[PDB]
């Protein structure tokens, strides 16, 4: 009061409303883990990117632009290409679980500004002002203190 | 999730304990080295070639 | 001061300050193992090279230039069925390391001006002076002189 000393003892003592805003605003910089530097990220199965895609095509755009009387809305060649292919491979031991688990992980750090692979600190804008959060350090009680109090109050 | 892969994973309730090995770092490589040194003068304590090993000797 | 010689003394006495301009652009001139016959050069996935690569279809370059509500923008064919060689080849044993490891090489190779298999010496230019680097003969510290150095000074 400094930012190490805020992770102990602002969960036993201290609350977030008496702080100033040179305090505010460093606990919502980034750490020490943060300009330390990290190769070698671990691939996986990227949600975000959808293999099954393809291109506009242009004469579905126009056709499924005049609006009546059509059955189907999209192309669907890539995306049966894809479940032939599932029935195909037999792998299922533990892809019972990848679709099944996996997206809760990827999809909730979708609320917080981080992407599928992202083991470090990504911001996110509260109000006026970003905070970064992280995989393990989600600073969730920063992001409901900054929403409730500053809605129409302002702390840099 | 590999013991759930190939081994139908029966055998994490069969083991009691699953250890995992960190590969040799070079801290490591320093003392684990210097061990084969003290076996290498039981066979050759007939040769009676005492070899020394600097920590120069070490990094080469 | 000669080529051989500068070698071993400037790493230990001389500085690169007090050098004549015919002592450094001999230092920059290439050594003698250029001028050197070297056949038979060694093979390896030359990353400059795109095999997924594919030709300006100019149907799409002119919806492309249309710009506004499309959704993506490349073709994709030839992308996925690289991607799908790559799950039928199961080799993995080795391309572990190659996209991973290999790979650091021909891009620090790159801010050099070498190519992916080149074992030989390749300019660089450095204000207005070519500087022949190498795999092995980085030069670095003639490339941290001429940059500071001769920023607003002439060195032939």
């Amino acid at each position: 009061a400094v930012k190490d000393i805020k992770k102990l003892i602002e969960e036993g003592i201290l609350d977030y409303e008496d702080l100033t805003e040179n305090e505010l605003r460093k606990l919502a910089k980034p750490d020490d883990n943060f300009y330390e530097l990290s190769p070698y990220a671990s691939d996986e199965k990227d949600l975000s990117l959808n293999e099954t895609s393809g291109l506009t095509n242009e004469q579905l755009k126009n056709f499924l632009g005049q609006n009546g009387t059509y059955h189907m809305s999209y192309d669907s060649k890539s995306i049966d290409y894809a479940k032939q292919k599932k029935s195909e491979k037999k792998e299922d031991q533990q892809e019972d679980d990848d679709g099944f688990y996996d997206a809760y992980k990827q999809i909730k750090n979708s609320y917080d500004g981080i992407p599928n692979n992202f083991n470090h600190e990504a911001p996110q804008l509260i109000g006026n002002n970003y905070v970064f959060t992280s995989i393990y350090d989600t600073k969730e009680n920063l992001i409901k203190f900054l929403k409730k109090n500053s809605e129409y109050d302002l702390y840099d | 999730k590999k013991c759930k892969k190939v081994f139908k994973p029966e055998f994490v309730n069969r083991i009691d304990k699953i250890g995992v090995f960190e590969p040799l770092n070079k801290k490591n490589l320093h003392k684990i080295v210097a061990l084969r040194f003290k076996k290498l003068e039981k066979r050759l304590e007939e040769k009676n070639i005492q070899v020394s090993v600097s920590e120069k000797a070490i990094d080469y």
